[PDB]
Protein backbone atom coordinates (compact mmCIF):
# COMPACT_ATOMS: atom_id res chain seq x y z
CA UNK A 1 0.00 0.00 0.00
CA UNK A 2 1.15 3.57 -0.75
CA UNK A 3 0.77 6.54 1.67
CA UNK A 4 -1.39 9.51 0.54
CA UNK A 5 -0.80 13.28 0.89
CA UNK A 6 -3.34 16.18 0.99
CA UNK A 7 -3.57 19.90 0.25
CA UNK A 8 -3.64 21.73 3.63
CA UNK A 9 -4.70 25.23 4.72
CA UNK A 10 -3.10 27.44 7.42
CA UNK A 11 -5.10 27.53 10.71
CA UNK A 12 -4.35 27.16 14.44
CA UNK A 13 -7.93 26.01 15.28
CA UNK A 14 -9.78 24.58 12.24
CA UNK A 15 -9.59 20.91 11.00
CA UNK A 16 -8.43 21.88 7.46
CA UNK A 17 -5.26 23.31 9.15
CA UNK A 18 -4.13 19.83 10.42
CA UNK A 19 -1.77 17.64 8.35
CA UNK A 20 -3.14 14.13 7.70
CA UNK A 21 -1.45 10.98 8.98
CA UNK A 22 -1.29 7.98 6.60
CA UNK A 23 0.54 4.64 6.34
CA UNK A 24 2.59 2.73 3.81
CA UNK A 25 2.22 -1.09 4.19
CA UNK A 26 4.13 -4.25 3.21
CA UNK A 27 2.92 -7.87 2.84
CA UNK A 28 4.58 -11.31 2.51
CA UNK A 29 4.73 -13.24 -0.83
CA UNK A 30 6.09 -16.76 -0.20
CA UNK A 31 8.08 -19.65 -1.73
CA UNK A 32 6.87 -22.99 -0.30
CA UNK A 33 8.80 -25.98 -1.65
CA UNK A 34 6.47 -28.83 -2.68
CA UNK A 35 7.43 -32.21 -4.16
CA UNK A 36 6.47 -33.69 -7.52
CA UNK A 37 7.18 -37.40 -7.97
CA UNK A 38 6.60 -40.67 -9.90
CA UNK A 39 7.51 -44.39 -9.52
CA UNK A 40 7.93 -46.52 -12.69
CA UNK A 41 7.90 -50.29 -11.94
CA UNK A 42 9.22 -52.83 -14.53
CA UNK A 43 9.98 -56.59 -14.33
CA UNK A 44 13.69 -57.38 -13.71
CA UNK A 45 13.71 -60.00 -16.52
CA UNK A 46 12.36 -57.44 -19.05
CA UNK A 47 15.18 -55.03 -18.12
CA UNK A 48 17.69 -57.92 -18.48
CA UNK A 49 16.28 -58.98 -21.91
CA UNK A 50 15.88 -55.45 -23.38
CA UNK B 1 8.37 23.50 16.98
CA UNK B 2 7.04 20.14 18.30
CA UNK B 3 5.18 21.15 21.52
CA UNK B 4 1.47 21.56 22.28
CA UNK B 5 0.77 25.15 23.45
CA UNK B 6 -2.78 26.02 24.42
CA UNK B 7 -4.94 23.79 22.18
CA UNK B 8 -2.36 24.11 19.30
CA UNK B 9 -0.27 21.03 18.39
CA UNK B 10 2.66 22.86 16.71
CA UNK B 11 4.14 20.13 14.49
CA UNK B 12 0.96 18.88 12.80
CA UNK B 13 -0.50 22.39 12.37
CA UNK B 14 2.87 23.42 10.98
CA UNK B 15 3.32 26.14 13.52
CA UNK B 16 6.23 27.41 15.66
CA UNK B 17 6.25 29.40 18.96
CA UNK B 18 8.72 31.66 20.80
CA UNK B 19 8.33 30.86 24.47
CA UNK B 20 9.74 33.65 26.62
CA UNK B 21 10.43 33.58 30.40
CA UNK B 22 12.11 35.46 33.25
CA UNK B 23 12.24 35.00 37.08
CA UNK B 24 11.98 38.06 39.37
CA UNK B 25 11.78 38.95 43.05
CA UNK B 26 10.94 42.13 45.02
CA UNK B 27 11.50 43.18 48.65
CA UNK B 28 10.88 46.38 50.67
CA UNK B 29 13.09 47.22 53.69
CA UNK B 30 10.22 48.74 55.75
CA UNK B 31 11.92 48.12 59.15
CA UNK B 32 12.93 50.37 62.07
CA UNK B 33 15.08 53.55 61.73
CA UNK B 34 16.64 55.84 64.41
CA UNK B 35 13.14 57.47 64.64
CA UNK B 36 11.17 54.29 65.55
CA UNK B 37 9.78 50.91 64.42
CA UNK B 38 7.58 49.99 61.38
CA UNK B 39 8.68 52.97 59.24
CA UNK B 40 7.73 52.97 55.51
CA UNK B 41 10.30 54.29 52.93
CA UNK B 42 7.58 55.18 50.35
CA UNK B 43 5.17 58.13 49.91
CA UNK B 44 2.55 58.47 47.15
CA UNK B 45 0.78 61.26 45.22
CA UNK B 46 -2.76 60.37 44.05
CA UNK B 47 -5.72 62.01 42.22
CA UNK B 48 -9.20 62.43 43.77
CA UNK B 49 -11.74 59.86 42.42
CA UNK B 50 -14.63 62.40 42.72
Amino acid sequence: TLPGASWVSESATEPEGVKPTSEATWADRTLVAEEVAVIIPVHENVVDDA
Amino acid sequence: DQATVGSINLAERDMIALRLKARFAYVLGNGATAVGDNKTPVGAVVPDGS
